RNA sequence: GCAUGGCAAGUCUAACCGGAGUAUCCGGGGAGGCACAGGGAAACCGACAUGGCCGCAGGGCUUGCCCGAGGGCCGCCGUC
RNA sequence: UAUGCCAGCUGGUGGAUUGCUCGGCUCAGGCGCUGAUGAAGGACGUGCCAAGCUGCGAUAAGCCAUGGGGAGCCGCACGGAGGCGAAGAACCAUGGAUUUCCGAAUGAGAAUCUCUAACAAUUGCUUCGCGCAAUGAGGAACCCCGAGAACUGAAACAUCUCAGUAUCGGGAGGAACAGAAAACGCAAUGUGAUGUCGUUAGUAACCGCGAGUGAACGCGAUACAGCCCAAACCGAAGCCCUCACGGGCAAUGUGGUGUCAGGGCUACCUCUCAUCAGCCGACCGUCUCGACGAAGUCUCUUGGAACAGAGCGUGAUACAGGGUGACAACCCCGUACUCGAGACCAGUACGACGUGCGGUAGUGCCAGAGUAGCGGGGGUUGGAUAUCCCUCGCGAAUAACGCAGGCAUCGACUGCGAAGGCUAAACACAACCUGAGACCGAUAGUGAACAAGUAGUGUGAACGAACGCUGCAAAGUACCCUCAGAAGGGAGGCGAAAUAGAGCAUGAAAUCAGUUGGCGAUCGAGCGACAGGGCAUACAAGGUCCCUCGACGAAUGAC
């Protein structure tokens, strides 16, 4: 049996006196109304903050840290093996509709890795390195200077 | 249409010449082994014999066809009035089987012997 | 108010278990599983990997998910596994049914409780 | 486990594997919410008219006459809810979204879970079903399906000794209740399902609540009607095949 | 929010298309959404698959003593 | 024990209840215009007897043809009389005839009638004559173009919101509208007409930056389709009317060419399969309608009736639904199967006829002005500087030019050619056809299952109900008595039942008559709960209970 099932015969159905619900002024006004007054308590306070660069001028970055390229290696079997050598973009998802594809250094590296991408952090690279491995810098990552 | 409603309604508003298939009845063996179908429009020409009413039993001629009630009057099966008078007792073709044939049609019999068509 | 006829058996079982035999890991999960299924385990490879040793049995009172690496040769005993899951660890362990467990060990001893 | 086929004389004629899907676990709640889906979808989108109650210009003395506030036209009350003849306060809408949502998986796991029931002669003993038979499903050559006459396949299923759950579903009910005047004054038992694999039996499906699919979209509700899973089923060699990967 | 159920680092398809037993139903359809990294107005940069301590359940032992997921207290890390 | 209280019994009143469904409600597929050739709508007529409804129109519930249909028929509507049908009626389909008056209403006037040949009025062509034509009004909503609130929200209220909503004016079609970039701007080596659907996104953007408001590109789909002028260069090679003669239009340019794969011109190359014009002209599918269509009406019992129970038997590519004196696959309609017709798709697809596409070089020959653009003031929008529009003023270039890419200017880059024109299909609605339902089931569902937009109300705009059910069959009550009596009553008849007898299935409560039990003319008022007594009670569905004695005997506990 529901909550609501129950009500017939509870007169009130659980509004306590029936001088309750009645309009929005048992709302303290319609929709949003007194968030600034009577009822400001938990609404974020007003004005304006920032400003927005149009929406054409922004670039969306496809990311990933070594953890995954890593704890999944071996899996990648359809991805060239050396003295392993993985191009990151052809492993992202959506690195198409991306503007580009970063490498972050997020975890650990327990395989001597040769990673292609456009663009890594300073982790993933000391950490790629350090494991006996390189990181290269795709053509399109030829845009630092 | 599946609906109640509607299998009533087309039945009760069937124009003039839809009715006759209200008004058919089956035919004793001899007849469709004869002719080929297992009922027939009762004509006002025909036999038949009642099968189910309290006249179930009895055999009579075809006195009347009325298409708009869909009903029958068979000679002898009728109701005492007040009066004294003997009225017949209308029956529903579905109850009656055709023992005999009026032929005095040729279209009738036309159509009763061909057997692309039925009567 | 639990739907499934067959995890309302396994928790049947568990109990039958934890009275007879001296178990009081399969009354714990038995428990655990009456409780609401948000409550219930979910526990990726990651961290079986991380708190387990062989020759004894990690018991998860609830799903075990393919996220992470293990390489332990470990018995893993979950009520349920995704296939990714119980593919890796059968590559390197054993995958088993608490139902299983509950009759190769009814005592339930030597075993770690994973959550 | 292995499958006897049979002949169209009901004699043995071999046998194959059945498929691995015949040994999924029954999950009849999964299966139940599966055939509900299945009969929500169905359901046709209903509601009064908008306006009901409230065509006219009807309206409220208020106080002075010693008569209670309601709106009134000709000296006879209207609109309101409480009044003969007044809109409907809540009645039923078009709106409304009367069609249920299940995962794929979710279907498609409680399709298997109901072709396993087929496999047991207690679920479908159960179930209801009226049969001397020790194994389950069915199974038959495919020459079933050039059958043509009901009649061969009512002497064939005499022979397979089934032919009791026809026997079964060939009593109607007269239901209880209004359903009657909306065309809905019968009902009867669902007996046995035929599977094929080309066409549905044109010569069984008149049968006394036989049911007739094909292997590649035969659904839960035929597979458990009205949720409820064991039903006595008869494939087809090639269906049986086919089911497999569903 | 919650109870239950499916799948799980993923998950769900929308319109739509084919099939059919033709509104049901079987198959296809992942466009896209939410989740998988955050910080910053922006430029831009980009994290602990566990380093320490308590310790509930549970387990272990030669019956207080170990191991102690979850939990708790810190460290450390990304960014402004 | 008057008046009377409480409960019940018999009869009534009343019409709930249960059952029933010729109506509603909603969804879906199909289809979709009518009208000066006088529509829709209204008025008045039209029947043997005819008030209402329906049809019809002085040829008046109808006339003619062809097909279908069939032995019956003369509407709803079952009376009386009479008639029609084998000279093939009824009925159904298509086509034709007739088709009063008012009505856009059109000779003029008028509350449906009148006065003395009429497209009235406004237009096009024009033989300048109403000679030939057009418009006008209607329609369920849908569509396009204009005019445009307030309650309300903001807890007041002005900007904002309700909302370009309600409502008003003008008008199209079966669909409208839009539409082959002076586009987009995931900026690109990219996309490639338009609607619509999904998403993008409650994102960008607006906003007493409050409340609120709110796209697009792209993407996935549906359906797909691309062309015609103006001009240059030609310069009457042209068009319309008429059978013809003949007349009219046209140098203020009919017609050819041509249209960003720019074109024209000159010199060349090659070729046509583009396009445009006209001819032919469907399949399939889908909607509806129709033909044909398997198998019991066997036995006994109950019953008014078998469609019930028991027994015996049958069909099924047909066990959808309905009817029939009760629960019917096999009694009848139908249903599956097969087949036929009409409509839409569509004057479309396909096919064919004619035309001729395209490329190179040269050429500043051509290419839409109160425009592009700026300014003043408003409106509108998400459009912010960066929406779309109105109004007042100002105002350019000529492809070697010009516009756009979300502020202005200059340059570059990329895109693209405004100020001419058309355009199939996919999308909206639901008047019309058909189908469907976990919708309602007569105080519900439409206001309307009934005479329903009826009766009735209002000067008018307008408002606006209630009413379903005899029976298997009318067998709808003969005859007799009574009575002022076709009333009513009595007796009697029919039927299973008249307590089914006419607003007639069932027949609740309030309530009324008569009557039974209890109480009762010395007595006090929430009408009772729980105890305990009197009186009353057919069975059934409950069967217990009373007294002696005795056993057991908690707390308590004596004389
Ligand atoms: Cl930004
Ligand atoms: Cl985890
Ligand atoms: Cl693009
Ligand atoms: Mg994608
Ligand atoms: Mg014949
Ligand atoms: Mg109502
Ligand atoms: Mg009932
Ligand atoms: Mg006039
Ligand atoms: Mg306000
Ligand atoms: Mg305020
Ligand atoms: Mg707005
Ligand atoms: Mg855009
Ligand atoms: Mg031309
Ligand atoms: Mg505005
Ligand atoms: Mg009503
Ligand atoms: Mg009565
Ligand atoms: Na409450
Ligand atoms: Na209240
Ligand atoms: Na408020
Ligand atoms: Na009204
Ligand atoms: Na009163
Ligand atoms: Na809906
Ligand atoms: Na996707
Ligand atoms: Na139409
Ligand atoms: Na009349
Ligand atoms: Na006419
Ligand atoms: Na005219
Ligand atoms: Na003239
Ligand atoms: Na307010
Ligand atoms: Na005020
Ligand atoms: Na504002
Ligand atoms: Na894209
Ligand atoms: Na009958
Ligand atoms: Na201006
Ligand atoms: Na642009
Ligand atoms: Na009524």
């Amino acid at each position: 049996t529901s909550k609501k099932k129950r009500q017939r015969g509870s007169r009130t159905h659980g509004g306590g006196s029936h001088k309750n619900r009645r309009g929005a002024g048992h709302r303290g006004g319609r929709g949003d109304a007194g968030r600034d007054k009577h009822e400001f308590h938990n609404h974020e306070p007003l004005g304006k903050s920032g400003f927005k660069r149009p929406q054409k001028v922004q670039e969306e970055a496809a990311t990933i840290d070594v953890r995954e390229i890593d704890e999944n290696v071996t899996l990648l079997a359809a991805d060239d093996v050396a003295e392993f050598r993985v191009d990151v973009r052809d492993v992202v998802e959506e690195a198409d509709d991306a503007d580009y594809v970063k490498v972050l250094g997020a975890g650990q590296v327990r395989h001597e890795l040769t990673l292609i991408a456009d663009d890594f952090s300073e982790g993933a690279r000391e950490k790629v390195e350090g494991a006996g491995g390189s990181v290269e810098l795709t053509d399109l990552g030829e845009e630092r200077q | 249409s599946k609906q109640p409603d509607k299998q009533r309604k087309s039945q009760r508003r069937a124009p003039l010449h839809e009715r006759h298939k209200q008004v058919r009845a089956t035919l004793s063996a001899d007849l469709r082994e004869e002719y080929g179908q297992r009922n027939v429009r009762v004509n006002a020409g025909d036999t038949v014999e009642v099968l189910r009413g309290d006249f179930a039993g009895e055999e009579g001629e075809v006195i009347n066809v009325d298409l708009d009630k869909a009903v029958i009057h068979v000679e002898d099966v009728t109701l005492e009035k007040t009066d004294g008078e003997e009225v017949p007792r209308p029956l529903d073709t579905s109850n009656v089987r055709v023992t005999d044939l009026d032929l005095e049609d040729e279209k009738r019999e036309a159509r009763l012997e061909s057997e692309d068509d039925s009567a | 108010s639990k739907t499934n006829p067959r995890l309302s058996s396994l928790i049947a079982d568990l109990k039958s278990a934890a009275r007879s035999s001296g178990g009081a890991v399969w009354g714990d999960v038995a428990e655990r599983l009456e409780k609401p299924r948000r409550t219930h385990a979910e526990v990726n490879l990651g961290r079986i990997e991380r708190y387990a040793q062989e020759d004894e049995t990690v018991v998860v009172p609830g799903k075990v998910l393919g996220s992470g690496v293990l390489q332990k040769d470990v018995t893993v005993a979950a009520v349920d596994f995704s296939g990714t899951a119980e593919t890796k660890i059968d590559q390197v362990g054993e995958a088993v049914s608490l139902e299983q467990a509950i009759e190769n060990n009814p005592e339930g001893s030597h075993v770690r409780v994973i959550r | 486990m292995q499958a006897t086929i049979y002949d169209l004389d009901g004699n043995t004629d071999g046998e194959v594997d059945l498929p691995d899907v015949f040994e999924t676990p029954v999950r009849s709640d999964l299966i139940g919410k599966a055939v509900r889906a299945a009969q929500a979808n169905r359901k046709q989108d209903y509601g009064s008219d908008e306006y009901a109650g409230l065509r006219t210009p009807a309206e409220s003395f208020g106080s002075g006459r010693g008569q209670a506030h309601v709106p009134k036209l000709d000296g006879r009350a209207r609109r309101v809810p409480q009044a003969v003849k007044g809109r409907s306060a809540h009645p039923p809408k078009t709106e409304k979204d009367r069609s249920l949502d299940l995962n794929d998986k979710e279907r498609q796991l409680a399709v298997r879970s109901a072709l396993a029931a087929t496999a047991d002669a207690d679920l479908v003993a159960d179930r209801g079903h009226e049969f001397d038979r020790d194994e389950v499903p069915v199974v038959v050559s495919d020459d079933f399906e050039d059958l043509v006459k009901t009649q061969e396949v009512v002497s064939l299923l005499e022979a397979l000794d089934v032919h009791a759950d026809i026997d079964r579903a060939d009593e109607t009910k007269i239901k209880a209740g209004q359903g009657s005047a909306r065309g809905r004054k019968y009902r009867r038992p669902a007996s046995i399902l035929f599977v094929t694999s080309d066409e549905p039996s044109t010569a069984a499906r008149n049968l006394a609540g036989a049911d007739v699919a094909t292997a590649s979209e035969v659904n839960t509700e035929d597979l458990a009607p009205g949720g409820a899973p064991g039903r006595l089923t008869v494939f087809t060699e090639s269906a049986l095949a086919e089911v497999a990967e569903r």
